[PDB]
C-alpha cells in the first residue's frame, strides 16, 4: 500500500486527465477549411471532405502505397 | 570469517545494526533514536515525492500546494504525512533529548555525542522553519517577516544581512525560492550529521538506565533490539496514521490556509506548535538584540550542560531531588510553549519572564547545587564517624 | 483581548459527518450547491473547485456539463489574433462574480469577500463557525454598540462588526427535492457544501484510515507477541554466584 | 498443532505461502471494508441519491 | 597518541587525506580522482546558488534561466561555470576511466572499486541528462522526448512506464518539474556512492603505473600528494576559467537557446557532446528494443572487464600489443562520438555499425586473445628449451 | 543533406568585438538600436530586454525615459475595476509589435517572426550568420529554383527559401552622427546591437576573465614551484644495496 501511494502519486493528476479530450463541433467547421489544434500535447489536422475527394481516396491502387490501407 | 564481517560494506552494517553490543537493561526510551531515523526517512521520501509537484514562485506556491492536495493522486496522504510527521519528528526528538537529560547521557565520555546532537537539533529547527515558510500561507509569510526582522536587530551590519536574506526589500519571490532551495538542501546536512552522530555514539556504546557500566552483560543488536524497535515502529506508525487520516489539521494553525497577503496582518501571529517555547523565551526579553541572543543562548545552554552536572553518579535514576527538579523543568518547558501561544497580555509577560528564568536557572544553578547536595547526602548517609 | 474581540465561541453542532466513520451527506451537498449558486455566487468566488469534481459527487455528468455551459471563458484567439470566448466545459473552474479585487471592493463598500474554497478549513471552529456565522445575526445589536455605518453585527465574528448582510431568509430558494428551505436548513446545506469544497478527499480519507488503523493495530499486537517471544530467553535468565576459592 | 512441515520447513514455500496469503488478503480485506463502509453510511452516498432522483 | 589519530572524526581525515600510504611512483594520471571530487563540489555549489533563482514550470523555465543570466548579479558566472564544469566533469571522468582501463586498476583485488565506479558513471549520466532537460530549450525538450520513447520500446509494459515518466501524455509541466526534483536529488546519491568508492579503494590502496606491488616504498599523502593535487587543481581551474570567461558557448549546442516548442522539430537533434558515443551505439542498431539493450550493455560491458583480462601482469605498461589496441579503442570511442554527431546518412550508418562492433570486440574478444598471446610471448621469450 | 538544406557557410568577418580583449563598440550599439527601432520593430519583438539595460550602455537616462514613455503598458486597475493604461518607465520591457502569436502569423503569411533577444546566440555562426543573412539576398534566385509564392531566397538560410523580405536598402534610415547608412553599415550595426541584447555581460565577462586567467596562471606556476620544492627530498633519493650475509 505504501508503494502504491508513493508511485501512484507520480501518475497523471486530476486536472491533466480533465484536459485529455476535446469535443470539436462538426456543424461549426466549414467544408473547404482545415483546422489545426493542439490536442493532448499534439497537433491534429481536421478536414471536412467532399464526395469527390472520397472517390479520389478509395480508388488509388494499393501498389502506389508503401503501406496500403483502405479509406474505411 | 563470515561474509558480514569480511566484506567492506557489510562490516558497517554488521558493526552498527547486527552485532553491536548493547546493554541488556535499556528500556523503551532507548528506542527514540531508531524512531527518529525512521521519521527522517519518512520526511525525506514524502518531501521528494511532494516536491515533484511543487512550484516555488510566490504567485504559485499556495496554488501548487492545493494542486497537490486536490489533483495529485494520494497527494493529501503525502502532505498530511509530511506536516504531521514533522510534528511527530519534533515530538520524538524532544523525548529523545529528555532521555538524554534524564539518564545523564551527556556526561563524559559522551560529550562529542551530545554536541553533535545539539547541532542536529539546530539544523532541524532551521529545516522545519524553512519548510513552513515554503507553504506561503498567512502564518508562513508573517513568521518569515518576524524572524528576519529579529535578524535585523544585529548592530551596524544587520540591515544589510536582512536585505541579503530577503533577496530584496521584503519577503518576496526570491525569498520563497531560496527558502525552498535551502529547505531541500539542509536535510542532507542533517543526514551527514546523523552519520557523525552514530560514529560518536559507536566509539563508546549506549548508556543504560542505571548509570553503571554495561560492559559485563551485553546482548547483540540483532533480533533483540531489532524486534524491540519494530514494536515501537509499529506504534509510531499507528499514532501517525491516526493523526494523518482521522484528524490531520489539528496540529497546524488554521490561518495557514489563507494565502500570503503582505498587507493584512493577522490577529495573532504564532509559529507552529513546537517553536513556541523558544518564541516565548525571545518574547519575554524587552529588547530585540538581547532577545535574539537569549533565543540562541537557550540552545547553547544545552552545550554548557556536561560541565555543570557535578553529580558523581550518572543519571537521575537513583537520585530524588534531581528527578523532581527534572520534572519541574519538563513541565516548565510545556508552560513556556503555552505562554508563547498566548498574547502579550497581563500576566503572561511576567509569567514568561519567570518561566525563562527557571529554564536558565535549571541549566545553570539548580543542577550543580542539587547535584552537590545529593553527593554529600549520599556520602553521609552511609559513612559513620 | 476581551470576549468581544475574540468573538463568541461557536458551539458543538452534531453534524452528519463528524465521527471516524460517517461520511458526507451528498444530498445535502447537492442542496448546498443550489443555495450557493442562488445566494452566495453573486459575491463569492470559488476559484479552486473545478467542474469535474462535482461529477459523481453532487451532480451527474450532463448536469455539470449543462451548468458549466452557461458561463463564458477565454478561448484561444482566432486566426487574426482577435480575443474570443467559448462556453465552459468540465475542465474549467467555477468563475467568480468579480473580474478583479478592485471591482469587489467597489461593489462591497471596501470589504473584500473572501474566496470560499477553503473557508471551513481556514477558520477556527470550522463548520460550527460558519453555521453560527450565518444564523447568528441579531435583529438589533446589543445596547451600547455604535456600529460604523455600512457594517452589521453578529457576535460570532471577531470584533462583532462584520461587513456582510444577513442573506439567509425564510424560503428564498426552492429545493428540488421539496425539502422545507428555512434559514437553518440552507445554512446547514451550504456549510456541508463548503466542507466538501475544502475537503474533497474526506470520504476516501476516512476509509483508507479505517484500513490503515486496522492493519497497523494488528501489526502492533503481532509485534508485541514476537518481542515477548524472542526475548523469552533473556527475561527468564538466572544467575547464581558461589564466590571462588581465594587462594588463586 | 500437527506434523505438517511442508509450510514451515523450507523457506521458499514459507515465503511463497506468506505472499499468497497477502495476495488473497488485499482483495478480501478491501472488498469487505468497502462493503462495510458503504453499509454503515446507507443513504448518504451518491449511489443512494442517484437512485433517489427519478 | 596524536589528536589526529585519537579523535573519532579526525581519524577519518587522517587515514584518508593525511597519512594514507600512497605508492611513490604514481604519475599525474592518479590525480583525476581528486580532480573529480573538486569538480563535483563545483557542480553542487553552483547548482544550489543557481537553483535559488530557478522556477521549474514549463512556462517559466527558460525565462528563469535567462533571468539568471541577465538579472542576477554574477549569474552568468554561475551558469557558465555550471554547464562548462559539467562538460569538464565528464572529460575528467573519461580520463579517469581510461586510467582505469590502461593501468589495470579493475583487476583483483579491486573489482568492488570498479563496480562502484561504473555505478557512479551511470548515476552521473542520469544527472547530466536530467539537468540538461531542466533548461527546456529546443534540444532539451526533443532529447527528453526521444529518450523516453526509447523507454517505450519495452514489450507489453513500456507505454505505461512512459506515461508514468512523463506524468502525462508528452513532455509537459509535470515532466520538467519531476526532472528538476530528481536532478536535485541524484547528486547526493552520487556523493554517497563516492564515499563508498573511497572505502572500497582504501581497503587495498591505489595501484601504481608499473603493475607490481607498492607495499615496499610508500610515502604519505600529506604535503606530497596534497601539493601534487594542488598543481593539477590550479591547472584545471585555469582551463575551466578559459572556457567559462572567454568562450562559454563552444561546448553547448546553439539550438538550446531556442525556447522549447513541441510543434517544431529541429533539423538535427543531438545530445550534449559527451553522450554522443552512446547515442551512436543506440542509433547503429536497426531496432528499438535491441537499441536500448545495446546502449545499456555498452556500460555493463565495463562490468564484464575483470573476468576477460587474462594477462598475468597488471596493466598495459610493459605490454606492446595491449597498449596499441588500447589506443585503437580510445580513438574508436572518439570516432563513435563523431559518428553520433552526424546525420543518418551513407556511409555513417555502416561506419557506426563497424565502430560499435569494434567497441564490443575490444571489450570481449581483443583483450582476452591479446592478453593470452602476450602471456605466451613473455614466457617463451625468456625460457629456453 | 546537400549544401542547400544545410545552408551556405557564413564567412569570418572581422568584428570589432572578437578577440579576448576587445569590447563592444557602443556607438555601433546606439546606431544598431536606431536601425532596430526604425526597421525591425515593426515585426520583431525584443521581449527579454528591459529598458534599464540601455541606460549607460547605448543611451543616457533621459533618452531611455523619453523613449519608454512613448509606449503604453497595463496599469493596475482603478477604484472601479476598469482596466487602464499607463506610459512606460525604466522597469518595463521592450514591447513587441504583435499582441499574440496568431496576429503575427496573420500579418506575416503564416510565418512566425522569431524574438530577437537571443538570436545571435541561438544560430550557428552567430554574428556572421546574421550579417550574411541580411546582406545575402540575390537580386534573383539561381536558375532552376521554384520558390513557393510569398517566400524569398538567400543561400544562407537553411533550405534556401526564407519568408523574410529584403528589408535593408540604401539610406532608409538617417543616423544621428552623420554616418553614411548603407545596407552593410546598418546590418553591421544591428548585428552588434543583437550581440549586445543576447550578451549584456560581455564587457564585464572579458575583464573578469582577464583577472581570473592572470591570477590562475600565476597560481599554477607558483604551485609547480612548490611541488618541485617539497618533492625534492624524494626525487633525489638514492638506494644502494649490498646483499646481506647468507648465514642468518
Ligand atoms: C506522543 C507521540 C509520540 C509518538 C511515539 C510513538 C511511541 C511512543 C513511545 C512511548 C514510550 O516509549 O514510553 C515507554 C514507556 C517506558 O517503557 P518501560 O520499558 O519502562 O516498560 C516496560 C514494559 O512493562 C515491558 O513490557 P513489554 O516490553 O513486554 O511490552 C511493552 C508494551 C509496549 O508499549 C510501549 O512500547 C509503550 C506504550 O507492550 C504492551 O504490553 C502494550 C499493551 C497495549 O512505556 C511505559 O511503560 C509507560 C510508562 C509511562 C510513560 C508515559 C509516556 C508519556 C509521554
Ligand atoms: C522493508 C519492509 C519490507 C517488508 C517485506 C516483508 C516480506 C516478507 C517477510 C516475512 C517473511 O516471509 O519472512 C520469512 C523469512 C524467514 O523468517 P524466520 O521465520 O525468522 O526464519 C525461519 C525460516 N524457517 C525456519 C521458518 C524456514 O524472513 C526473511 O526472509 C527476512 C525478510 C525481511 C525483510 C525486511
Ligand atoms: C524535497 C525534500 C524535503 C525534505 C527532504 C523535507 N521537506 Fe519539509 N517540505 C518539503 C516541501 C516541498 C514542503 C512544502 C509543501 C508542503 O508543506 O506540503 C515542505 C514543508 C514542510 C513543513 C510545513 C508543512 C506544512 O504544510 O505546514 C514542515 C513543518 C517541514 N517541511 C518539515 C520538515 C522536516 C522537519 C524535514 C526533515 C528533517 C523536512 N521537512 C524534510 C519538502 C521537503
Ligand atoms: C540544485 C543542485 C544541482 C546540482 C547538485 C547539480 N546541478 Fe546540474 N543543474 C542545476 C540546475 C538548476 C540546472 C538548470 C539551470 C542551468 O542549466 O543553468 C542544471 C543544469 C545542468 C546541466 C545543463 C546546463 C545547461 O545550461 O545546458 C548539466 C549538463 C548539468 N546540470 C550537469 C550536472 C552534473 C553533471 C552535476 C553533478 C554531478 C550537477 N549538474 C549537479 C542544478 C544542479
Ligand atoms: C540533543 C540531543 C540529541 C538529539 C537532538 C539527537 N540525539 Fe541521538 N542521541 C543522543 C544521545 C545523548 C544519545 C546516547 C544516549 C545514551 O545512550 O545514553 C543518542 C543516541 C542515538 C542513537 C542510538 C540509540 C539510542 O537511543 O541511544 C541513535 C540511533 C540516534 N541517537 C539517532 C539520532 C537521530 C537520527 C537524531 C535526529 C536526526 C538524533 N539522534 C538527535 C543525543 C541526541
Ligand atoms: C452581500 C454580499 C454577500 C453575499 C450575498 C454573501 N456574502 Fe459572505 N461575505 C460578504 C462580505 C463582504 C464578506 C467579507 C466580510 C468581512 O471581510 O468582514 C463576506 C464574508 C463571508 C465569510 C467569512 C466571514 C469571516 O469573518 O471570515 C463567510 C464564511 C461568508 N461570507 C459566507 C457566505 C455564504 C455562505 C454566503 C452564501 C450564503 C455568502 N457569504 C453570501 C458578502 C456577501
Ligand atoms: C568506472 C570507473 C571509475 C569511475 C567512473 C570513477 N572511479 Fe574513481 N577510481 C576508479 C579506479 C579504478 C580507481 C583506482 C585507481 C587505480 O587503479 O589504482 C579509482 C580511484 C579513485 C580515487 C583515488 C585517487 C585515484 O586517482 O585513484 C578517487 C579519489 C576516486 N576514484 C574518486 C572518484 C570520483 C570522485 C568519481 C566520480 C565522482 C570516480 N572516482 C569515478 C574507477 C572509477
Ligand atoms: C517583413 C517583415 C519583417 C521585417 C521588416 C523584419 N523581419 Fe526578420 N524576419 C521576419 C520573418 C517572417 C522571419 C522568419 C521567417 C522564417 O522563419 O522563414 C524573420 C526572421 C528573422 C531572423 C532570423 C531568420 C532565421 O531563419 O533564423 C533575423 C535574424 C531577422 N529576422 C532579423 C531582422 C532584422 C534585423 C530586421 C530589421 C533590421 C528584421 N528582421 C525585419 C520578418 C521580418
Ligand atoms: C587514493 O588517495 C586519495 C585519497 O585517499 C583520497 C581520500 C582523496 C580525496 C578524495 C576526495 C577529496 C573526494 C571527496 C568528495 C566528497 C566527500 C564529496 C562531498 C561533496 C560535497 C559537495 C559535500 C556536500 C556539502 C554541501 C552540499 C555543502 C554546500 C552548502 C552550501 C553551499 C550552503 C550555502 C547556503 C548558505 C546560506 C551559505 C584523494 O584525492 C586521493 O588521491 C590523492
Ligand atoms: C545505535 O544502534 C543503532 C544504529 O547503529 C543504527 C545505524 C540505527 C539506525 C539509524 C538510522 C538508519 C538513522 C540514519 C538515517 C539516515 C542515514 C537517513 C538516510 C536516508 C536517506 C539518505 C534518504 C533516503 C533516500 C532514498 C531512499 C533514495 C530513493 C528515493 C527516491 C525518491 C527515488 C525514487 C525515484 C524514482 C524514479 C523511483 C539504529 O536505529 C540504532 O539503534 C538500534
Ligand atoms: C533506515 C530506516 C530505519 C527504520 C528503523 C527500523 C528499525 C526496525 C527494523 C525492523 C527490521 C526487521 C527485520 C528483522 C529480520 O529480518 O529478521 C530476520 C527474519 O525475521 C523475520 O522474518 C521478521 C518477519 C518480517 C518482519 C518484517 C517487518 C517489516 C516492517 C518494517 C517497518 C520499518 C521499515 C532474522 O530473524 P532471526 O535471526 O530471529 O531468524
Ligand atoms: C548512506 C550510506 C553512506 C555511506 C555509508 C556506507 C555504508 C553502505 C551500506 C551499504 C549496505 C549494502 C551494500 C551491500 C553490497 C555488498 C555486496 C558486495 O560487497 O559485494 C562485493 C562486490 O560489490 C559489488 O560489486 C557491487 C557493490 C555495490 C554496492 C552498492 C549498494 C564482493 O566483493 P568482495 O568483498 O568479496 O571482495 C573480493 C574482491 N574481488
Ligand atoms: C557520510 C560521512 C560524511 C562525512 C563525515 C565523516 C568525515 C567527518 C570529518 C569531520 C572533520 C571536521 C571535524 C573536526 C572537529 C574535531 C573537534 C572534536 O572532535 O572535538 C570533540 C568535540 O567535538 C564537538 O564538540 C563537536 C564536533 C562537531 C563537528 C562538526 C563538524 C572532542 O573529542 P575528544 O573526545 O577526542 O576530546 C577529548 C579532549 N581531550
Ligand atoms: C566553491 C567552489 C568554486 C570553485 C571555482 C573554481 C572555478 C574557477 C573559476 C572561478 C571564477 C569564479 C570567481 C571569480 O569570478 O573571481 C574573479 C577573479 O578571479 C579569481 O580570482 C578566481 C581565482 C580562483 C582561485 C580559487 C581559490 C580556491 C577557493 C576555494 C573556495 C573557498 C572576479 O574577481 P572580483 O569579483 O573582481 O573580486
Amino acid at each position: 500500500s505504501t508503494v502504491e501511494t508513493f508511485i501512484s502519486s507520480m501518475t497523471a493528476t486530476a486536472d491533466v486527465l480533465a484536459m485529455a479530450k476535446v469535443e470539436v463541433n462538426l456543424a461549426a467547421i466549414p467544408l473547404g477549411k482545415n483546422v489545426v489544434v493542439k490536442w493532448q500535447g499534439k497537433p491534429v489536422f481536421i478536414r471536412h471532405r467532399t464526395p469527390h475527394e472520397i472517390q479520389e481516396a478509395n480508388s488509388v491502387d494499393m501498389s502506389a502505397l508503401k503501406d496500403p490501407q483502405t479509406d474505411a | 570469517m563470515a561474509f558480514r564481517k569480511s566484506n567492506v560494506y557489510l562490516s558497517l552494517v554488521n558493526s552498527y545494526i547486527i552485532d553491536s553490543p548493547q546493554p541488556s537493561s535499556i528500556n523503551y526510551w532507548w528506542n527514540m533514536g531508531s524512531l527518529l531515523g525512521l521519521c527522517l526517512v519518512i520526511q525525506i521520501v514524502t518531501g521528494i515525492f511532494m516536491a515533484m509537484h511543487y512550484s516555488s514562485n510566490i504567485e504559485l506556491a499556495f496554488s501548487s500546494v492545493e494542486h497537490i492536495m486536490r489533483d495529485v493522486h494520494n497527494g493529501y496522504i503525502l502532505r498530511y504525512l509530511h506536516a504531521n510527521g514533522a510534528s511527530f519528528f519534533f515530538m520524538v526528538m524532544f523525548m529523545h533529548m529528555a532521555k538524554g537529560l534524564y539518564y545523564g547521557s551527556y556526561r563524559s565520555p559522551r560529550v562529542t555525542l551530545w554536541n553533535v546532537g545539539v547541532i542536529i537539533f539546530i539544523l532541524t529547527i532551521a529545516t522545519a522553519f524553512l519548510g513552513y515558510c515554503c507553504v506561503y500561507g498567512q502564518m508562513s509569510h508573517w513568521g518569515a517577516t518576524v524572524i528576519t526582522n529579529l535578524f535585523s536587530a544585529i548592530p551596524f551590519v544587520g540591515n544589510d544581512i536582512v536585505s541579503w536574506l530577503w533577496g530584496g526589500f521584503s519577503v518576496s519571490n526570491p525569498t520563497i525560492q531560496r527558502f525552498f532551495a535551502l529547505h531541500y538542501l539542509v536535510p542532507f546536512i542533517i543526514a551527514a550529521m546523523v552519520i557523525m552522530h552514530l560514529m560518536a555514539l559507536h566509539i563508546h556504546g549506549s548508556s543504560n538506565p542505571l548509570g553503571i557500566t554495561g560492559n559485563l552483560d551485553r546482548i547483540p543488536m540483532h533480533s533483540y533490539f531489532i524486534f524491540k524497535d519494530l514494536v515501537t515502529v509499529f506504534l509510531f506508525m499507528l499514532i501517525l496514521a491516526l493523526f494523518v487520516f482521522y484528524s490531520p489539521n489539528t496540529l497546524g494553525h488554521p490561518d495557514n490556509y489563507i494565502p500570503g497577503n503582505p498587507l493584512v496582518t493577522p490577529a495573532s501571529i504564532v509559529p507552529e506548535w513546537y517553536l513556541l517555547p523558544f518564541y516565548a523565551i525571545l518574547r519575554s526579553i524587552p529588547d530585540k538584540l538581547l532577545g535574539v541572543i537569549t533565543m540562541f543562548a537557550a540552545i547553547l545552554v544545552l552545550l554548557v550542560l556536561p560541565f555543570t552536572d557535578r553529580s558523581v553518579v550518572r543519571g537521575n535514576t537513583f537520585k530524588v531531588l534531581s528527578k523532581f527538579f527534572f520534572f519541574i523543568f519538563v513541565f516548565n518547558f510545556v508552560l513556556l510553549g503555552q505562554i508563547g501561544a498566548c498574547h502579550v497580555e497581563v500576566p503572561y509577560v511576567l509569567m514568561g519572564q519567570i518561566a525563562t528564568f527557571i529554564y536558565f536557572a535549571y541549566f545553570l544553578i539548580i543542577v550543580p547545587v542539587i547535584s552537590t547536595i545529593e553527593n554529600v547526602l549520599f556520602y553521609i548517609g552511609r559513612v559513620n564517624k | 483581548m476581551t470576549a468581544a474581540e475574540h468573538g463568541l465561541h461557536a458551539p458543538a453542532y452534531a453534524w452528519s459527518h463528524n465521527g471516524p466513520f460517517e461520511t458526507f451527506d451528498h444530498a445535502s451537498i447537492r442542496r448546498g450547491y443550489q443555495v450557493y449558486r442562488e445566494v452566495c455566487a453573486a459575491c463569492h468566488s470559488l476559484d479552486r473547485v473545478a467542474w469535474r469534481t462535482l461529477v459523481g459527487v453532487s451532480h451527474t455528468n450532463e448536469e455539470v456539463r449543462n451548468m458549466a455551459e452557461e458561463f463564458e471563458y477565454d478561448d484561444e484567439p482566432d486566426e487574426q489574433g482577435n480575443p474570443k470566448k467559448r462556453p465552459g466545459k468540465l475542465s474549467d473552474y467555477i468563475p467568480g462574480p468579480y473580474p478583479n479585487e478592485q471591482a469587489a471592493r467597489a461593489a462591497n463598500q471596501g470589504a473584500l469577500p473572501p474566496d470560499l474554497s477553503l473557508i471551513v478549513k481556514a477558520r477556527h471552529g470550522g463548520c460550527d463557525y460558519i453555521f453560527s456565522l450565518l444564523t447568528g445575526y441579531p435583529d438589533e445589536p446589543p445596547a451600547g454598540v455604535a456600529l460604523p455605518p455600512g457594517s452589521n453585527y453578529n457576535p460570532y465574528f471577531p470584533g462583532g462588526s462584520i461587513a456582510m448582510a444577513r442573506v439567509l431568509f425564510d424560503d428564498m430558494v426552492e429545493y428540488e427535492d421539496g425539502t422545507p428551505a428555512t434559514t437553518s436548513q440552507m445554512a446547514k446545506d451550504v456549510t456541508t457544501f463548503l466542507n466538501w469544497c475544502a475537503e474533497p478527499e474526506h470520504d476516501e480519507r476516512k476509509r483508507l484510515g479505517l484500513k490503515t488503523v486496522i492493519i497497523l493495530s494488528s501489526l502492533y499486537l503481532l509485534s508485541i507477541w514476537v518481542k515477548k517471544f524472542k526475548w523469552a530467553g533473556i527475561k527468564t535468565r538466572k544467575f547464581v554466584f558461589n564466590p571462588p576459592k581465594p587462594r588463586k | 498443532s500437527s506434523l505438517y512441515k511442508t509450510f514451515f520447513k523450507r523457506n521458499a514455500v514459507f515465503v511463497g505461502t506468506i505472499f499468497a496469503g497477502a495476495f488473497v488478503f488485499q482483495t478480501v480485506f478491501d472488498t469487505a471494508i468497502t462493503s462495510w463502509y458503504e453499509n454503515h453510511n446507507k443513504g448518504k452516498l451518491w449511489k443512494d441519491v442517484k437512485a433517489r432522483i427519478a
